[PDB]
Formats: structure tokens, sequence, C-alpha cells
RNA sequence: ACUCUGGUUUCUCUUCAGAUCGCAUAAAUCUUUCGCACUAAAGAUUUCCGUGGAGAGGAACAACUCUGAGU
């Protein structure tokens, strides 16, 4: 932002609140339908778009079951 | 034309901000004469296209409707038409009378 | 929320914590579009319009919309075309502006000083003969032709 | 455009001259505005304005 | 010919609208398409440009010309 976030004040808070309220009011025309459609699309994409984290999420959840002896006896891969 | 017509029959059987659209991208190059020189929309000798100069549009008329009008109208109708044309010419002259330098 | 005379807005513009001004500046393109839409037609000499003068004064948007009766606008356009053809065929020594305005770096001219005083020249209003233009003699030229005729138009 | 309107209302040029100036400031204005480089997509609108100018 | 709920204008809000919502016409993103995409098409999405429907509230001046209705 070209305007530094530093120089704010209570009048700045009031002006920002008024501007944000106006923007939100002017953005609520198709906001409900757009939000519902986007949520449905995200749910659909969740079927074919697993995060790398999600990929190993099931394994990583069960992986914590290894005990301290199990988590310390892991041999070096050189042998 | 003729060779172009035969070639067309055979064919049917088998960065840079360009400002002005070049004439290469234009259409309406038709080999056939019937679809190239077509009779214009002569509105029964009483109308013409829009925008173009009314005097120029009426001057370049086909005169086909005018011949029928002058060979079919009655003598009294001809006199009334002559009076109307005289009135129109007088109006044009009055317009021409207001032009000076 | 009663209105105010434009003189106050003009004085504020000539006179004017940068919070309020910066916050409301986010809608300049809407004001530009409104100004483009509400430009005067050739048939009109001066077209007074209502605007929304911001308290900070960063952007003033013309609240009005250019709603015009279709046949009246078509007639105005046809009369303008006829008058333009006549002027072109008559005033062959036509010197179009065909150049940017002289303010390359000059300050913007004060609309109060150099624009609110000189009476503008006559616009392109084709002559109206009362023999055939009588029913539309007064209704032919106006900023809003039927802004008051209840019988002819819906109203304001 | 606003300055051309002001000049029309300042008595610098005639109303017909103002209409000609507006026609110039709208048609064949891509050279004057130079907005094609900023957004290449506007070149379609510029070509449409050029075609409208040619027809008119 | 008796009477009667029934005035329009205008401002604001909410909600719905795939009807040419608009006899007008843009923008952006993704997707597929041959490139090697202002100069290009297709499918979708989204925001503007501004509408119609209905409801609700408000202030201006018409009170029954009108029409529907109660003869």
């Amino acid at each position: 932002s070209l305007f530094s976030s530093g120089p704010y004040e209570k009048d700045d808070e009031e002006a920002d609140a008024i501007y944000a309220a106006l923007d939100k009011r002017m953005d609520e025309r198709r906001k409900e339908r757009r939000e519902q459609r986007e949520k449905e699309e995200i749910e659909k994409y969740r079927m074919e778009r697993p995060k790398i984290q999600q990929q190993f999420s099931d394994l990583k959840r069960k992986l914590a079951e290894v005990t301290e002896e199990e988590w310390l006896s892991i041999p070096e891969v050189g042998d | 034309d003729k060779s172009k017509e035969l070639h067309a029959i055979k064919e049917r059987y088998l960065r840079k901000f360009v400002f002005e659209w070049d004439a290469s991208e234009d259409t309406s190059i038709d080999y056939n004469p019937l679809y190239k020189e077509r009779h214009q929309v002569q509105l029964l000798g009483r109308g013409f296209i829009a925008g173009i100069d009314l005097k120029q549009q009426k001057r370049e008329q086909s005169r086909f409707y005018g011949d029928l009008m002058e060979k079919r109208r009655t003598l009294e109708e001809k006199e009334q038409e002559e009076a109307r044309l005289r009135k129109l010419r007088k109006k044009e002259a009055k317009q021409r009378w207001d032009d000076r330098h | 929320k009663e209105d105010m005379p434009p003189e106050h807005v003009r004085k504020i513009i000539r006179d004017h914590d940068k919070r309020v001004y910066l916050g409301a500046l986010k809608y300049m393109p809407h004001a530009v579009l409104k100004l483009l839409e509400n430009m005067p037609m050739p048939w009109e000499q001066i077209r007074d319009v209502p605007v929304l003068y911001h308290i900070t004064g960063a952007i003033s948007f013309v609240n009005e919309i250019p709603w015009v009766i279709e046949p009246v606008y078509i007639s105005q356009w046809g009369s303008m075309w006829i008058m333009m053809r006549r002027e072109k065929r008559d005033r062959r020594h036509f010197k179009r502006m065909r150049f940017p305005p002289f303010d390359d770096e000059e300050p913007p001219l004060d609309y109060a000083d150099n624009i609110l005083d000189v009476e503008p020249l006559e616009a392109i209003q084709l002559e109206l003969d009362p023999e055939e233009d009588a029913p539309v003699l007064d209704w032919f030229y106006d900023h809003q032709p039927l802004r008051d005729s209840r019988k002819y138009v819906n109203g304001s | 455009v606003v300055d051309s309107h002001v000049q029309y209302r300042l008595g610098n040029v005639d109303a017909f001259q103002l209409a000609d100036g507006l026609q110039y400031i709208f048609a064949h204005v891509g050279q004057l505005t130079g907005m094609y480089r900023y957004k290449y997509k506007l070149m379609r609108q510029i070509r449409m304005c050029k075609d409208l100018k040619h027809l008119i």
C-alpha cells in the first residue's frame, strides 16, 4: 500500500468504517448467490484437489503412534 | 472471374498495434455478377438510404419510377405535381437566397 | 439531508490527518464515468447537472443519469446532422481544434472566473418552421424536453 | 474532453467547432490518448471507433 | 344521472426476477482450442454499466375528473 499503515487515528477509524460499510453494501448485490456457488465449487474441487499436506495427513496422524524407542531405533540408511 | 468461378467450384467440390484494419481482411469479392452488381433498394421512387445527402441521393435515382410517374399521372395530377415542384424549388431558392458572402 | 448551493462546493474546492480524503478516493473511475455520461449534447448550450460533492472534496460524482426520450433524441441527432452538413458545405474554411488544449503545464482554469462569466455561443439548433414544426416547436430543444409535462411524460 | 467543453463555453471556438473537436477527441483518439500500450485489449475498441469514424 | 375503498408525484430501504431483465453492451479469471493471442474463438465464472416486479417507510399536493365498485 502506498499509504503507510502508521498514520492512523480515531477519525481514520471512523472514515475507514464508513468506507468499508459503503463497500460492503455495494458488494451485496449477488454476494449470497456468488458465495453459495463458490462454496459448492470448492467442495467439488476438494474431490480432485488434495493438498500435499492432505495427502500425507492420514499417515501423519497415525505416524505419531511410534514410541520413543521406535522413534530412536531408526537406523541410518547407509546399512 | 470465369477461371475464378471454376476454381471456386472445384474448391467447393474439393506485438504490432495495427491501428487501421487493412483492406486484406475485407469481404464481398464475389465471382458471380448477379451477387456482385445487385439492384439497389429503390423505395418506390419515394425513399432512399439514410445519412447520405438527400439532394445527391435523389439526383442519382434510377429514373425508372419517375418515367412511370410522368407517363401514368393525370393531367390535373401533373399540374399539381408541377406546382409542388415549383414550391419546392422556390423553397430551395429561399435557402439559396440566405447564402451569401 | 437538505441540499446546499454549489457556491459552497466551489469555495471548498478552491480552498481544499489525511484519513477522510484518502479513504473516499477509491471511487474516482465512477466519477469519471458519470462525467462522461452526463456531458452536454450538441443541442444544449449549458447543461446544469446535480453532483455529489464529497465532504473531503476528493471526488464529485454526477448523481444524475442521462435518460432521454428515444424519438426526441433521434430528432435532435437528425437536426444536428442536417446542421452539420449545412455548415460543412457552407463554411468550407473550417478550422477544427484538432489539438490538445493550451494547458500543457498551465494551471487549470477556474470555472468561476473563466467559465461562469462568458455567455456561450449559440449551439447547433436547426431552424424550426412553424408550418410543420408547430407541434414540437418548444419540445424540440431542452435539457429534458418533458421534465414537467404531466400529460406527455411520466414526470421528473 | 472537459477542457474542450470549457473552450466551447469560453468562446474560444464555435459550437460546430466544438462538435468537430469532440469527434476528433473520440475518433482517431488512440494516438491522442495512447491507451493501447497500457491495456492491449483496448485496441479492439480503438478499431471499432475507427470504423465508426470511417462510416460517419 | 345515487354514492364508494380507490390521488398522482418524489425520496429511501429490503426482496425477487434467464423477460430481448437492456430493441444497449463492456471488463476480469479459469477452462478447452490451434499458438511459437488487442490483432481468437468456445464453455464457465465474477464485478461493474441500470433496469423491471412487489413490499415497506417517508413529503409534496388531488380529492373523486377518472374508472372499478356499492345502484
